[PDB]
């Protein structure tokens, strides 16, 4: 379910992601991957 | 008319003083009608 | 009496459906106008 | 239009024909409700937006510029009003609203 | 759709009594007052469903496409 | 005690008493410009 | 004071007509709220066996999933309850159905072409065409084998049908009994209606002897009222044959000759019963509900 | 060895010092045996208050409050009735297997 | 109460308050932290300095 | 709270969170649904759970419900009882209800709670019957009188108000007096109670519990009487059939 | 024997990859995927 | 299981309404008994419901293609199934040899819909289901393509079967426009109990009639009776009835001969208390419809989540967490209480 | 106006619980 993508912070370990809550990512342990901005668009 | 005002205020020079409820809105201040029109302070008992 | 579910001439017309008439023909008279309109852009005097 | 008929028995068809003639205008009347009243109490309130009681009990816009001199004349809370010239009652109750 | 199981309402067992019920009407041509009554249904609760019932099961068996044609 | 209580929204009241009734006042005459676009003037 | 040896000098009971699907009896001077509980228990409380998991293997038929799946729990499957113990479904799998809780059900039914000669009848144009519920068959897993040897399962109603089935189609499942009660599911009611009903008493008021005696008969189910002539004027036979229809409150003329009105200690407790157990014993699974539902709270810590 | 400290739960914040006014909340109770207490309750002469109450009818709640006059606490009245709530079914059973056997 | 609104545990079980920890509100807060996002009388995530 | 045409500011009020298993849906009480103006045709409402303490003060001591008891327009009533109760209040203040004793408590506790902590006497008191000799009933209008003992404070004493109705006198026979509702010491002496009484009506007597008692008293009786009439539908209901 | 089902004529093709998507009796483009024999449970009302 | 109106009319048959049946019959107590029933909301038997009444469900198709993508002169890239260099274990829990699921296999959000392995990228990259209900696959239709005769599938459509019984808030109405939510599922238990056991399944408000003037619904409640009793299905053509021909005076020499009493009303018991009420309660059967909207498509819930880039603020969306919007006339009723700590 | 006609034929169709069809 995890993707091939970037490293991060949290000092973990060179990590990987995926989206829990749509847009605030964290890593393996819930920790909060601080300021995401989440393109979207509204249709209509 | 949003920007036909902001001609006009930057022609004004305007130094707004933010007391509004429509402009401590905009600066997210704390807005100056009912518990926020009266700033409450703390007597310490020790100088 | 005063009118009649038909719960033998369902169960003829579920069971067996008719091979003869369509019945039911007010249903096919209210669509008319769709399908005789449309029929009539080949078919009728003239062509 | 003068319908006789009553809704426990039911009305014929002539008037049946009428009655649903007041209902269309009873709901072409809903169709038109709706969008009349928002373009004024979003209009009062730019405006009246900052307007508020002073503690010298003066009617004060808060950039400092004043309009009334107390709340309406008398000042008097709106929602508190409600006995106050409630003079008979207000005498029979002097034991439990003193 | 079949016929219901248990009655809606009061909680009798219904749908062992529908192809029971129409042989007491394409054969005896009994009216629906004895038909009904005639196999054991004597409150109106249970006595709406088997009377009432449309039994649209049967247009549907006439779609299937496990067998030819 | 049933004086105005200061620092009270009494702007917005004001208009929260003319904006909300005024959502029930568009029907048909029981002249006179009547009702919203009177109110308008 | 009310002593409750007194209770028991005032509590008759009248057993009227007693079979093995509904029973018809009478509670003599109880209360609306001991004589409820009773039937509070009988709808609810009462433990009853039906099945909850379906456990499809094969079906392609017109009739889904779901609703087969639902058509199979609301059969009352004759199984005697004290002869299952209850689940214990706070684990998995493994050990939450045993030998002795679940009695095991399948279904096996294939409908082919049957070639037959003449609108056709399709229980002769099909080999298999109709669902029975009759087509339940116990599968005996564990040790029920030596013990259901004169108590074998029998679906109560045998004759429902579950679906009906073309050439090709085909069901197969597997169905687990599970023990409920009426207030989780419906399915799990030992009842058709246990519902009582509470004696009427009709009071004449002026004597209506003569012609006001004739008519007033079609006011009333027919074996209540006995007239005779001017002497033996009018009485009731029995009231207990009377439902309560009020039609004599329509007429003009003895609308204020007559009081009706409930002898308010005298229930009629009517249980039917939905195929599972007998109504006089199921009735008897409310007369030690309710003597064991004090003692959960008699013997029990009154905690702080 | 077990017991089931949750049944008869015995709430404070509305009991009396001398216990003759109790506070209860049942749990895996409703309308059921809310009446049929009640009743048995209310003919104890000297109950002096006994109403069953249900704060919402979705879970299982039974606040019920027994008060008494004097010289009994609320929870020794509770104990007759439940004891003779038990007794009413001794009656029942043996007037109603009296009836079946005798036909 | 006519004061009040009535709320499914589908809402009870994501609407969380930032509660700081005390001395008196620790007999309530471990036991929210116990419970865990499961069960309603709980917490969901927590805050370290 | 939040209904999403918010004209008045009434639609925009604060709740006590209670937290009800077994359901999916919002719950409201009647006294809320007069005040924000929607039935319960399944509308849209918002919801917003704030989140310091300088807010959690202001939800529960400015923009509250019982706060904003009377409209801030003209000073009306925006709360009450709806449309159960109120024709079913004009039962139990009738004259032909006539409780026995176990039905007293009865009805009582079942809108009273110590438990739940609805009372200010911390044990619920009754009061003499009506009829003594014969086989001792209680009164309906005493029931009022009961549950206007239990949840006002004891420091203060007794109501008194003079009131009318909607019913006109003579529906109860020849002139007698139940459109003229008096409140003596306390009690439901004369009169039967309504809309006038307790709807979104002015004057009534819940309107003369909020001014003579606060506004968090006559607030905490709609909750009792919310609970008053509900369980005595549930044990006596009103139909409308055909022949009416 | 994993198979499929025609939606004209009701064969029961078994298709392999790099295959035409027709019918082999008769030339049809649209075709039905059957059910195998697999284990699925339900509740109950 | 729906039936068909006993009440009906005679214009009803000659279009033939029973080759498609809407809606079911319901034992209506018009009775204020709960109190959960006001508003015009009414109240559900349970046991009802747990027997099916009104027992609905749902259907929709989804399209999956990759031809969409797929230029004219692109060849043929990827295909469905799984292919190789892997092994993600559970897809073969879902999903066929083919890529294809099984029928009636129980789908969520997450959950593999189809094996679509690539050969650009050398890994099946699964789509999922795009949506938060419990769904099933009815059919699955392995779909040809048109302008050659020959080469593998790039669309399939699958059919779902979101089940739906009819929880609460889920929309009724009788053929008269009384409409009104479905407010609780009351336990049948507690219900009102009749003279025979004949319990009620919607309980109505009787506080919703005399300001809607829906008395056919006051006939065809005890006209309903009547053709259940007899065993006839009665007309209710408009105008039939002359003022001097009382259709409460026709059905009521058929419910004075049936047993009943003549008014429709029926001496029902409580079943919270075990007494009798006091008045006789208006009982019959009546026909219900359930409504298309539903409330199971209509809530939502959100704590925290996806901010945008351009102001930092929470989404939009029903099926994305959307988040609910202050708007203007919010922000000028917070003002308006004169809280500054409920706006900041 | 003929009036609706009076379906002709119908007979008592609920009794006592316990009592089906005694009465004639
Ligand atoms: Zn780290
Ligand atoms: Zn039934
Ligand atoms: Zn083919």
């Amino acid at each position: 379910t995890f993707i091939r993508g970037p490293i991060c912070g949290t000092d973990n370990c060179p990590s990987r992601l995926w989206r829990i809550i749509d847009g605030r990512r964290t890593c393996q342990y819930g920790h909060v991957m601080e300021g995401d901005v989440e393109f979207n668009d509204d249709e209509d | 008319t949003t920007c036909q005002f902001l001609t006009k205020a930057v022609l004004d020079n305007e130094r707004e003083q933010l007391d509004s409820p429509s402009a401590r809105i905009v600066v997210g201040k704390l807005n100056n009608v009912g518990t926020g029109s009266f700033d409450v302070l703390a007597k310490v008992p020790n100088a | 009496r005063t009118a009649d579910f038909r719960t033998l001439e369902r169960e003829s017309r579920f069971i067996n459906p008719p091979k003869d008439k369509s019945a039911f023909p007010l249903l096919q008279e209210a669509v008319q106008p769709h399908i005789g309109s449309f029929n009539a852009l080949t078919e009728g005097p003239d062509g | 239009g003068y319908v006789k008929g009553r809704f426990y028995s039911g009305i014929k068809p002539q008037e049946y024909y009428f009655h649903c003639m007041a209902g269309r205008e009873g709901l072409i009347d809903t169709a038109v409700k709706t969008s009349r009243s928002g373009y004024l109490q979003r209009c009062l309130t730019k405006q009246l937006e900052g307007v508020h009681v002073s503690y010298d009990n003066s009617i004060r816009d808060a950039d400092g510029t004043l309009v009334q001199f107390m709340y309406g004349g008398d000042a008097i809370d709106i929602t508190k009003e409600s006995h106050m010239t409630q003079f008979e009652f207000c005498l029979d109750n002097y034991y439990a609203l003193l | 759709m079949i016929v219901p199981v248990r009655c809606f309402s009061c909680g009798k067992v219904v749908g062992d009594k529908w192809e029971s019920y129409l042989n007491l009407l394409q054969e005896d041509e009994l009216d629906e007052g004895t038909a009904l009554s005639r196999l054991g249904l004597k409150r109106y609760c249970c006595r709406r469903m088997i009377l009432t019932h449309v039994d649209l099961i049967e247009k549907f068996l006439r779609y299937n496409p496990l067998e030819k044609r | 005690r049933s004086l105005i209580n200061p620092g009270e929204a009494v702007g917005i009241i004001a208009s929260q008493s003319v904006g909300e009734p005024s959502t029930q006042m568009t029907l048909n005459t029981f002249n006179v410009t009547l009702g919203i676009p009177r109110l308008r003037e | 004071e009310w002593n409750v040896e007194k209770f028991k000098k005032d509590f008759e009971v009248n057993i009227s007509s007693l079979d093995a699907r509904e029973a018809n009896f009478d509670l003599i001077n109880i209360d609306t709220s001991i004589a409820n509980a009773f039937r509070r228990i009988m709808i609810s409380e009462v433990p009853s066996v039906a099945a909850e998991y379906v456990y499809f293997f094969n079906n392609t038929s017109v009739i889904q999933d779901e609703v087969l799946a639902h058509r199979i729990g609301l059969v009352p499957l004759k199984v005697d309850p004290d002869m299952l113990t209850w689940v214990d479904s706070n684990l998995p799998d493994d050990e939450k159905f045993t030998d002795e809780n679940t009695i095991v059900l399948s279904l096996n039914v294939k409908c082919t072409r049957n070639p037959d000669a003449p609108s056709t009848d399709p229980k002769e144009l099909y080999n298999n065409a109709h669902v029975y519920a009759r087509d339940l068959k116990f599968e005996p897993q564990g040790r029920q084998s030596t013990t259901f040897a004169d108590c074998p399962v029998v679906p109560a109603d045998p004759d429902i049908l579950l679906a009906k089935l073309r050439p090709g189609q085909e069901i197969s499942l597997k169905a687990h009994c599970i023990l409920g009660i009426g207030g989780d599911h419906a399915k799990f009611s030992p009842v058709s209606t246990a519902s009582y009903r509470l004696l009427p008493q009709i009071n004449i008021l002026q004597p209506i002897k003569g012609e006001s005696a004739r008519r007033f008969q079609k006011c009333f189910p027919p074996g209540v009222i006995g007239i005779d002539e001017g002497s033996d004027e009018a009485y009731v036979k029995d009231a207990r044959k009377d439902t309560v229809s009020r039609e004599v409150l329509r007429y003009e003329e003895f609308a204020d000759k007559v009081k009706l009105g409930r002898v308010r200690n005298h229930f009629i407790f009517n249980v039917e019963s939905a195929g599972a157990m007998t109504p006089e014993e199921i009735f008897f699974k409310s007369v030690r509900i309710l003597k064991n539902k004090a003692e959960y709270l008699k013997n029990c810590p009154i905690t702080q | 060895e077990e017991p089931d400290r949750e049944k008869i739960k015995l709430l404070t914040q509305a009991t009396s010092e001398d216990g003759t006014s109790a506070s209860f909340q049942i749990v895996e109770e409703d309308h059921t045996l809310g009446n049929a207490l009640r009743y048995v309750i209310m003919k104890n002469p000297d109950v002096e208050f006994c109403g069953y109450s249900i704060p919402h009818p979705s879970e299982n709640l039974l606040n019920i409050r027994i008060q008494t006059y004097g010289e009994t606490t609320a929870v020794d009245a509770l104990q007759k009735g439940l004891k003779d709530l038990m007794d009413l079914c001794d009656v029942v059973e043996s007037k109603f297997t009296e009836k079946i056997k005798s036909m | 109460e006519t004061n009040e609104i009535g709320v499914p545990p589908v809402f009870a079980v994501k609407l969380t308050y930032p509660e700081p920890v005390t001395a008196y509100n620790i007999a309530e807060l471990r036991q929210a932290v116990i419970n865990g996002p499961d069960k309603w009388p709980g917490a969901t995530q927590i805050q370290n300095e | 709270m939040n209904r999403q045409p918010t004209l008045h500011k009434a639609s925009m009020m604060g709740h006590k969170v209670r937290v009800l298993p077994n359901e999916k849906t919002l719950r409201l009480h009647y006294a809320n649904t007069g005040a924000y103006n929607a039935d319960f045709d399944g509308d849209e409402m918002n919801m917003h759970f704030p989140q310091n303490e300088n807010a959690r003060a202001e939800a529960l001591n400015l923009a509250n419900t019982d706060s904003q008891y009377l409209t801030p327009t003209s000073g009306s009533p925006v709360r009450g009882l709806i449309q159960d109760h109120i024709s079913a209040g004009v039962w139990l203040t009738s004259k032909d209800s006539f409780f026995t004793r176990e039905q007293y408590q009865q009805y009582i506790y079942g809108c009273i709670r110590p438990e739940d902590g609805h009372t200010t006497r911390s044990k619920i008191v009754t009061l003499p019957p009506t009829i003594f000799k014969p086989y001792p009933l209680w009164t309906g209008k005493q029931i009022i009188t009961t549950v206007l003992l239990n949840v006002t404070p004891p420091d203060m004493p007794g109501i008194n108000l003079i009131s009318k109705n909607k019913i006109k006198n003579e529906y109860w026979g020849k002139g007698s007096l139940e459109n003229e509702v008096l409140f003596k010491d306390g009690a439901l002496l004369c009169g039967i109670l309504d809309k006038s009484q307790y709807g979104a009506s002015k004057y009534g007597i819940v309107h003369s519990l909020h001014e003579v008692y606060g506004p968090e008293v006559a607030a905490k009786v709609l909750s009792v009487l919310g609970r008053l009439f509900t369980n005595y539908i549930t044990a006596t209901a009103f139909t409308c059939g055909m022949d009416d | 024997t994993l198979k499929y089902i025609c939606a004209e004529c009701s064969s029961k093709l078994s298709l392999s990859r790099t295959d035409a998507v027709r019918c082999k009796d008769c030339g049809h483009r649209i075709l039905l995927k059957a059910r195998t024999k697999r284990l699925v449970q339900f509740e109950a009302r | 299981t729906g039936q068909t109106p006993i009440v009906k009319a005679n214009l009803y048959d000659d279009y033939g309404m029973d080759n498609f049946p809407n809606g079911f019959n319901a034992v209506v107590a018009v009775i204020s008994y709960t109190g959960y029933d006001m508003d015009d909301a009414m109240i559900i038997n349970k046991s009802a419901d747990e027997r099916g009444f009104g027992y609905g469900t749902m259907y929709k198709t989804e399209k999956v293609d990759l031809a969409l993508n797929r230029n004219r002169g692109d060849p043929i890239t990827q295909h469905f199934g799984f292919g190789n260099d892997e092994w993600p274990k559970e897809w073969l829990e879902k999903l066929d040899e083919d890529g294809l699921p099984y029928i009636g296999t129980y789908v969520e959000e997450g959950d593999p819909i189809c094996a679509y392995f690539d050969d650009t990228l050398n890994k099946t990259k699964i789509k999922t289901y795009h949506s938060s209900e419990p769904a099933y696959i009815e059919e699955v239709n392995l779909i040809g393509d048109e302008s050659n005769k020959f080469q593998e599938l790039q669309t399939v459509s699958i059919k779902y079967r979101i089940r739906r019984t009819p929880q609460i808030g889920d929309k009724f109405s009788s053929r008269h426009g009384q409409k009104g939510v479905c407010s609780r599922k009351w336990p049948t238990i507690d219900m009102p109990f009749s003279e025979t056991g004949i319990q009620p399944d919607i309980i109505i408000n009787p506080h919703a009639f005399p300001s809607r003037m829906t008395i056919g619904m006051f006939v065809e409640s005890l006209a309903g009776k009547a053709g259940a009793l007899h065993g006839i299905a009665q007309d209710s053509t408009p105008w039939i009835f002359n003022e001097d021909d009382t259709p409460a005076d026709y059905f009521g020499e058929q419910l004075a001969k049936a047993g009943y009493n003549y008014h429709g009303n029926e001496p029902m018991y409580s079943g919270a208390t075990g007494e009798e009420l006091r008045a006789d309660i208006y009982v019959g059967v009546v026909y219900y419809q359930r409504l298309r909207h539903m409330v199971n498509d209509k809530f939502q819930v959100r704590s925290t989540g996806p901010v945008n880039s351009l102001t930092m603020q929470p989404v939009k969306g029903r099926k994305r967490h959307g988040g609910i919007r202050v708007g203007e006339m919010e922000r000028d009723a917070l003002i308006g209480h004169g809280t500054s700590f409920l706006l900041q | 106006r003929k009036d609706v006609p009076k379906v002709e034929g119908l007979k008592l169709e609920h009794f006592a619980t316990g009592y089906d069809a005694e009465d004639f």
